[PDB]
RNA sequence: UUUGCUCCACACAAUAUAGAUGGAUACGAAUAAGGCGUCCUUGUGGCGUCGCUGAACCAUAGCAGGCUAGCAACGGUGCACUUGGCGGAAAGGCCUUGGGUGCUUGCUGGCGAAUUGCAAUGUCAUUUUGCGUGGGGAUAAAUCAUUUGUAUACGACUUAGA
RNA sequence: GCAGUCAAGCGUUAUAGCGACAUUGCUUUUUGAUUCGAUGUCGGCUCUUCCUAUCAUACCGAAGCAGAAUUCGGUAA
RNA sequence: AGAACUGGCGAUGCGGGAUGAACCGAACGUAGAGUUAAGGUGCCGGAAUACACGCUCAUCAGACACCACAAAAGGUGUUAGUUCAUCUAGACAGCCGGACGGUGGCCAUGGAAGUCGGAAUCCGCUAAGGAGUGUGUAACAACUCACCGGCCGAAUGAACUA
RNA sequence: GGCCAGCAUCAGUUUUGGUGGCAGGAUAAAUCCAUAGGAAUGUAGCUUGCCUCGGUAAGUAUUAUAGCCUGUG
């Protein structure tokens, strides 16, 4: 329903975000992910880790520079399951790979957009409460990614922003409110309440 | 089995204030105030007054209740301490080198100092966590005292302090060097 | 103020004469009153005054609702009926935002053309009105 | 899984069934066919050398003793399950250890002994100090001081363990001997005693408390009637 | 599938000499006629020496539930196989018929005991007249005066792909 | 943390194959064992079942009945 | 290298291919908890209210939207200017001031529409390394060849020369 | 290995038969005394990497581990 | 390993089991429409992130052949059962108290008092208490536990099965 | 009249809805109504202990100022 749409990537299960986000691309939709960080996988941090480090191991003999390229930022981990779930070696693969873009953090201009969440995919829905579970930020720093700092500190001062722009809004929604109000007793509120709206 | 429910109660004294939102605990008593944070347990906690306050579990399992009796506890030793307070007493020995204990401010840090433990050159460093109070005792030798609000942190100290001082490759039938926890108690003794 | 505040944290309990509104079945829509509880799962239900069978059903397949009233335990359809009319349980689910915004979207639902361009006629009216008095002050 | 697991022992006495709980109450309920006058004697904290002494002493009556729900049970609980006519207010009388004393002697001669009946006793926890007691400075001694240490003997090195961690008295071992570096106060005279004080006074031998048999009141067969004696309930 | 109870009642064949055998009545719970008679001539012929090419199936008739909208406390006794010989289980289900206790012992039969339906023998379902007799913790926590218990984190489910608010759990 | 190799559970076709023909042995040679070898060859009432008084005094009943009704 | 290169307004001419056809419509955090409104002694505060999906909200009527007449109101919105402020994560966007010039379906009128023939996407949305009108702006380097040896199999590299 | 013994179990109502853990005898007897038939493939050099089933180096646990030294064991390539 | 019967395959493609001589389905003219078999319906991938009752958390679980590793072995993981017992004349934990007398039983020992050893292991008084369950002493002492009682007040323990 | 289409009325095969009349069973079982018994996860009332002005704990009390179960019709 729109050209593009924008996923907030925060307490999403990897798995089953990409996979609701892979057959999107296929049947033709544009996603943006953001806040690939905040990501989230079931199963404790040191199982995940181990899972990691086994990937780690794979590569080739004879030339580590020809083996399978292991991508540390989290945005690259989530591609890496997304890239599993799509034929990626056919050229409608490739096409449905290019209608993705994944980012840590939310840079511009989707700072500034509406963001979306999938709740099949969702860690508070799906995943019974006591369960343990992984957080990306924290699983690619462990395996090396190396800019958790700088994601956090430009994260804060857009939450910042974010606050400042909420209030000014919450501010003028609360204006239109009252001045929609006053008009809730007049002849035409009453017939459009008799019509359903 | 799957219990409807299980639950547990907290007595309150009367000096003692507690503050629950969101499985954030803050209790206040005359001592100070102490705060916890309970979110990896999934409890509910209810006011009956302002005396008792029940946690409970609904369609819990054993590792659910087992959770729930440790979240009693926690919250009981929050109470003892901010109304009672908790003093560790421990006690260094020695067979020939003195050992000597003091307390030192690196950048305003607050470390325990040991030096001489069996004539090593070393000088052994603690930090005192923020909370507790070192105090040498009077009219008893080779004594110090750990004072504090929270369980915690004296008994990690001390437990610090005792595992600095390790003897390493020597027999400790014979070599009985150390500092070990003589007391565990509260700080108040008006009975 | 020296006194311990908890936050309640209230919750729908799953009781005796806590009213339920069906969500799928045969009986989709309707409201129903809890007569037993049978398990964690399953509770028998009532629907007399909606039509709603005396029947054993999953927690599943209904939702809770704000509303109770007092019921003795196992009561009977008849009982039930008594007590629903004499506790007036229709006119308080009636008068909540929940059964209102159902209505309205069942009205929304059942407009025809017609209706739905004079609702974009007095929008447009209320709309003129809206803004000048957003406008003015 | 995950339970405690039993400690298991291999001695020679095995536990007592309902049998025994069974044999006790149908000796108490003829011993009341037997006897004239029924005592009741609270005996709490009695060692076994004085009650022996106690029943050497009335040979020729009963003495019995057990878990005081079978004796009450033996007695009769209320009015319409007593085994005899005013039963139910001795048998409710009873409290804590309890002695049943069946006899034909003179209630004179009950009163006369459970007056002037007294033994050297352990202060015991929850009773009041009978002395102020100070162990000196320098080597601890079998006594602590309650005899001259000439004559003492220093007291066993396998106990400083137990004096340093249960009884929380700051000892050191000195040459193979337990030394304190100062006098140490274990009780005031007047004082209620705890656990840890009275166990250091039973370590040290003091027993300066005395042991007074309690009698309740005593019941006849002939009257039907109970009443209180009240000797040594101050 | 879901369970009815039948009544199958049949007898030898008549024969000269030997007229008007016995009937024999056993209850069935299956999930149709075909089936409950052909567990009826399994049991016949584990109990009694008659096959049904010697015998003949007299009636059969579904019963129902004498009062399918009261709550009951049903204890079930069954015999499983093993290699060993023939075990028996004592379990106790809350529920409104006896075709629904049944049936949700057949279902946990499945998931614990990994049993199956030729292999479970039901010998008893009988209900609890008295509350006092009911001797299986998870039923009786349900027994207890004014019961209340909430429902923490509901899960709703959702039709579409992408929803525009973060969701929420209470209930 | 230097973690190993871990076990392939990718199934071998040769493995499976030869599973089978194993199995098929093994069945052969217990049916064999058990006809040729030679081993000599009721619960009741569970003790939680509600009504046993009521099942014995039924099955004594039935007992007693069929003693006379057999007999005479 | 027969005036080359490059931005601003104005007419023509073509142009919009992993798939426009009303609008991608911006708090953060928690979920055994939150959102919003309000009051006070401003807090882990009291009270009220909401959820149970966006089935929403905003837009949406006029020859693909024409030409005119009025009533009410001083609002809404498009375009070109202009005042000021903020935004560097890939900012390239967000907010705002004032005047101008259009439209306004908030309300009531007067004309026009046909023959695309009973349907045929029935063509409607930004960017234009192409042309002709015109006002201002600026007049380079690299390679070969020669040369050095901090380099070198050859290429390459590193130096120097109006 | 062979031949037994015991019995926690299994089996049974015929005190048959299987039987874990233990255990005995032979090989092997007392004063630490005093090379025997590989019937068909093997070693080097240079150089790389892998396994851990660890010899050394690191950190630990136990031991009549006083110290020194050593033995057994854990994580570890 | 040897006999006897019957299938499959070679001469045979097609659907499924990721892949394949003997596995599941089904045998073949060229086509259209419909329905299915076996196998499946998160994404690759056509098809329910269906419904329902339970179980499981694995410091490389499992999604398998049902053979082996396998001793139906080990585990203070978890769930459901079976049989025994104890229990308001008071169940299990816990604290306190009692835990005696002949007697330091006989022999042996430099010493040996229940507790280095060898043989007796009895009697009394008991509510109960071993000629002693362990720590400990050079021997004693002291503590313990076997057993009993007081306080507490409602279910508990053992062995098996899955 | 060659090429490509749209609609209507039919035929053959097939797929997906709405709705009507019947017939069987314990001539469904239930709900519901009446009647006779009964009990607790004991409703009203009564008694007592002592509590925030009557809200509780324990005895009684089988429909009363709530109801439920069973048999029969
Ligand atoms: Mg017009
Ligand atoms: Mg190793
Ligand atoms: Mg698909
Ligand atoms: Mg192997
Ligand atoms: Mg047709």
């Amino acid at each position: 329903v729109e050209p593009v749409v924008v996923i907030d990537g925060k307490g999403h299960l990897v798995g089953r975000l990409a996979s609701v986000v892979a057959k999107q691309l296929l049947n033709g939709q544009k996603i943006v992910v953001v806040r690939a960080e905040e990501l989230n996988i079931s199963g404790e941090f040191f199982r995940n880790k181990l899972k990691y480090h086994d990937f780690l191991r794979k590569a080739t003999a004879f030339n580590k520079t020809r083996g399978p390229f292991h991508f540390r930022a989290p945005s690259r981990i989530f591609y890496k399951a997304l890239r599993g779930m799509v034929s990626h070696k056919t050229a409608r693969g490739k096409a449905a790979l290019e209608r993705l873009k994944v980012f840590e953090g939310i840079p511009p201009p989707y700072d500034k957009k509406k963001r979306v969440v999938v709740p099949q995919a969702l860690r508070v829905l799906r995943l019974k409460p006591g369960r343990k579970y992984t957080t990306l930020g924290k699983l690619s720093t462990s395996v090396g990614w190396k800019y958790e700092d700088v994601v956090a500190k430009l994260e804060a001062k857009r939450k910042v922003s974010s606050a400042e722009y909420y209030a000014k809004k919450r501010a003028f929604t609360k204006k239109v409110a009252s001045a929609n109000a006053t008009a809730a007793e007049s002849d035409v509120a009453k017939q459009l309440a008799a019509l359903g709206y | 089995m799957k219990y409807i429910q299980t639950e547990q109660q907290i007595e309150v004294p009367e000096g003692v204030t507690v503050s629950i939102k969101s499985r954030i605990v803050k209790v206040v008593g005359p001592r100070g105030t102490l705060t916890k944070n309970l979110k990896h347990i999934d409890v509910t906690f209810t006011k009956v007054n302002n005396q008792l306050i029940k946690v409970a579990v609904h369609n819990g399992g054993r590792k659910h209740v087992a959770a729930l009796r440790t979240v009693k506890s926690l919250v009981d030793n929050m109470i003892t301490g901010v109304t009672k307070g908790y003093k560790y007493k421990m006690r260094y020995v020695y067979a020939h080198f003195p050992i000597n204990v003091n307390i030192v401010e690196k950048d305003g840090a607050k470390f325990i100092e040991v030096r001489n433990f069996l004539g090593d050159k070393k000088i052994r460093n603690v930090p005192v966590r923020d909370g507790v109070t070192i105090e040498f005792s009077t009219n008893v030798k080779d004594e110090i005292v750990l004072s504090g609000n929270s369980v915690e942190d004296v008994s990690q100290n001390a437990a610090d302090l005792q595992q600095i001082c390790r003897v390493r490759n020597k027999d400790i039938r014979k070599f009985l060097d150390g500092i070990y926890v003589s007391h565990k108690g509260f700080i108040t003794e008006d009975l | 103020s020296t006194d311990s505040i908890v936050k309640a944290s209230n919750w729908r309990l799953v009781e005796v004469g806590r009213v339920v509104l069906i969500k799928k079945g045969q009986s989709a829509g309707k409201l129903a009153a809890i007569v037993e509880i049978i398990d964690q799962k399953k509770v028998l239900i009532d629907g007399p005054k909606a039509g709603v069978p005396r029947q054993a059903i999953n927690l599943g397949q209904v939702v809770l609702t704000p509303l109770t009233f007092a019921l003795p335990r196992g009561a009977r359809t008849a009982t039930v009926s008594k007590k629903w009319a004499a506790a007036a349980v229709c006119e308080k689910w009636a008068a909540s935002s929940w059964a209102k915004k159902i209505a309205q979207r069942e009205r929304r639902a059942a407009l025809t053309d017609f209706e739905r361009f004079q609702v974009m006629v007095l929008r447009k009216q209320k709309r003129y009105t809206v803004k000048k008095a957003l406008a003015k002050a | 899984r995950s339970k405690r697991s039993k400690l298991v022992t291999l001695a020679q006495t095995d536990k007592k069934g309902r049998e025994n709980k069974e044999r006790i109450f149908d000796e108490v309920r003829e011993a009341l066919d037997t006897y004239r006058y029924v005592w009741v004697l609270h005996l709490d904290d009695v060692r076994t050398p004085v009650l022996q002494e106690i029943r050497t002493s009335w040979a020729g009556s009963k003495l019995i003793m057990g878990k005081r729900k079978v004796l009450q049970k033996a007695l009769g609980e209320k009015r319409e399950e007593e085994y005899k006519e005013n039963l139910y207010q001795l048998s409710k009388l009873c409290s804590g250890v309890t002695g049943l004393l069946f006899t034909d002697e003179d209630v004179n001669t009950v009163k006369e002994y459970f007056k002037s009946y007294v033994r050297s006793d352990y202060s015991r926890p929850n009773t009041k100090a009978p002395l102020t007691f100070t162990i000196p400075e320098g080597i601890v001694y079998s006594r602590g001081g309650q005899i001259p240490a000439e004559e003492d003997v220093p007291m066993i090195h396998s106990l400083e363990p137990t004096m340093r961690n249960k009884f929380e008295i700051p000892t050191k071992i000195k040459a193979g001997k337990i030394t304190i570096d100062s006098p140490y106060l274990v009780c005031t005279e007047g004082e209620k005693l705890d656990v840890r004080q009275a166990l250091i006074l039973k370590q040290f031998g003091i027993a300066a408390s005395e042991f007074k048999v309690k009698v309740s009141a005593y019941y006849d067969n002939d009257s039907s009637t109970v009443e209180s004696t009240n000797i040594n309930m101050e | 599938a879901h369970f009815k109870e039948y009544q199958v009642i049949g007898r030898r064949l008549p024969t000269e000499s030997v007229p008007e055998p016995k009937l024999f009545r056993m209850r069935i719970f299956a999930s149709n006629e075909v089936i409950a008679k052909s567990r009826y001539w399994y049991f016949l012929q584990k109990l009694h020496k008659v096959k049904k090419a010697s015998g003949e199936i007299v009636s059969i008739n579904q019963i129902n539930e004498a009062h399918p909208t009261k709550v009951k406390n049903f204890g079930v006794w069954v015999r499983y196989d093993s290699r060993s010989g023939t075990h028996n289980m004592y379990k106790e289900i809350r529920d409104v018929s006896r075709v629904a206790a049944v049936e949700t012992l057949y279902q946990d039969m499945a998931a614990r005991h990994r049993a199956r339906f030729r292999s479970i023998h039901i010998l008893k379902v009988a209900e609890i007249e008295k509350t006092a007799d009911v001797k299986r913790q998870y039923v009786k926590q349900f027994l207890t005066k004014d019961l209340k218990f909430p429902l923490p984190h509901r899960v709703q489910k959702s039709t579409k792909t992408f929803s525009y608010k973060r969701p929420s759990t209470f209930y | 943390m230097r973690v190993r190799k871990r076990q392939s559970r990718r199934t071998s076709t040769k493995l499976k194959e030869g599973i089978k023909k194993k199995a098929s042995a093994h069945r052969k040679k217990e049916k064999k064992m058990a006809k040729k070898d030679v081993t000599w060859r009721d619960p009741g009432i569970p003790s939680n079942f509600p009504y046993k008084a009521k099942i014995l005094e039924e099955i004594e009943a039935k007992k007693m009945k069929d003693l006379e009704e057999r007999e005479l």
